[PDB]
């Protein structure tokens, strides 16, 4: 999903 | 001599790591205590995920990076976080003990700790082999910084959609590192080279992490002691 | 006075219990420390995530667990696992701080610490009220154990297939525990009764503590910070 | 998928 990656690629 | 905007990339780039590379590793005493099966899985996992956090800080500050698809940034991310944390751990690296020295002797690092964290010598051979040729290179902090966004800008990486657009961004600073070999650094004739060869050097131990990183995290027992970032970075399931 | 097979079933409990209870509390070292957005969320998350492995250890040895199926036996540990660990947790709560103990002072938990793992008082009032009641009844070490193993064994859960099998294995323990507090409790003539309604607090703590969980869980910057067994077990993804 | 609580629960 790469979810946390997405949050901390804001 | 060197442009400004050639300048201007080195000065972001170095503000970039300083930004996030923490000199007093005050940090590591929140991870989970290292232990000398597997007892030093624990500690350097979280070591591992506090690195990624870095690095994806690290790469949201390289000029370009910030304008590439999610999808691209994670496809860089994910494919060259390993290698880009070797190379930010030989700032630790001593050529006498052949060892990471972080602060104290609890988080001090030999090859032994991390066969305790299921990695074979197939691995830290050629690691610790690649951590002293490095060590060896000299590098001002400024070739340093550039080697590791050069190395996060590769656009030939599994997932990379527009490898036109981030071909052109580490060409950019391909160059650039190169202009400051050629202006500010004395005796360095075929440094540059050097460098690029150890670019590749990365390739394969990053290669040999996967293979190995992949027999642990197929064995729940051990994948258990992950973190969500290590198995989302790590992961396959892209 | 008691059966030889419901004594038996006593020993079992009790000697399971010891087994997966550590009154010297010297693995809460290996967890990440403590700090007093979210501080506490790593330490207590690596406490929930041990707490969870002692669970699943006590469960397979509940006379009947081990040969429901696999299914069952996950639809019973992640519906009552943090009932289970509130009932565990009481052991070391002590009714003049109001606080849990486990060994050092770096280990004693407050309200306070709770609501620095992303927790509101809307969960801990009734949470330290439930302590506070359960410690009062001054259980002895067969009834708390008993107690617990009765939760674990509530066929009335989400996702439970053979709840005749299961509603039997608990009505079996309800009378072990029921003939124990009539021979060997004094002044206990209404304790199975306050017991019993022991259990149906924990079921509202543990709908309250799911809410509170699920808002925590849908943050990646919260989610991260958990283990990959307590994301398991107090997920959804079943 | 719970292959954590499988393996543990062998
Ligand atoms: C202990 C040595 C090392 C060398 C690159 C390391 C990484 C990051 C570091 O910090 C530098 C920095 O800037 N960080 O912010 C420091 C000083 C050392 C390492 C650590 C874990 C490893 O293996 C990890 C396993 O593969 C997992 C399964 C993922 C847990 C391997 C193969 C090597
Ligand atoms: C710190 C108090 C407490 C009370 C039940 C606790 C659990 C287990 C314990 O140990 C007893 C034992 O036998 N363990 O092996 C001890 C002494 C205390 C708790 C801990 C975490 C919590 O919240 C956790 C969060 O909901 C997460 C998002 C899952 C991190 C909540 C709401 C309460």
């Amino acid at each position: 999903k790469h979810k946390i990656l997405h949050r901390l690629l804001q | 001599m060197l442009s400004d905007e050639q300048m201007q990339i080195i000065n972001s780039l170095v503000e970039a790591h300083h930004k996030t590379y923490d000199d007093s590793y005050s940090d590591f005493v929140r991870f989970r205590p290292p232990v000398r099966r597997l007892s030093m899985l624990p500690h350097l996992a979280d070591l591992v995920s506090y690195s990624i956090q870095k690095v994806i800080g690290f790469a949201k500050m390289i000029p370009g990076f910030r304008d590439l698809t999610a999808e691209d940034q994670i496809a860089l991310l994910k494919s060259s976080a390993i290698e880009i944390i070797m190379l930010r751990s030989n700032q630790s690296f001593s050529l006498e003990d052949m060892s990471w020295s972080c602060g104290g002797p609890d988080f001090k690092y030999c090859i032994n700790d991390v066969t305790k964290a299921g990695h074979t010598l197939e691995l830290l051979e050629p690691l610790v082999k690649f951590q002293v040729g490095l060590k060896k290179l000299k590098l001002h902090e400024e070739e340093h910084v550039l080697l590791m966004a050069i190395c996060l800008l590769s656009p030939d990486r599994p997932g990379v959609q527009d490898h036109v657009r981030i071909e052109a961004l580490q060409d950019r600073l391909c160059d650039v590192l190169q202009a400051y070999i050629r202006i500010q650094h004395p005796g360095g004739r075929l440094l540059y080279a050097k460098m690029i060869q150890k670019l590749a050097d990365l390739r394969s131990l990053n290669e040999e992490h996967s293979k190995q990183y992949r027999s642990l995290s197929f064995q729940p027992e051990h994948s258990m002691q992950l973190t969500p970032l290590v198995l989302e970075v790590f992961g396959s399931e892209v």
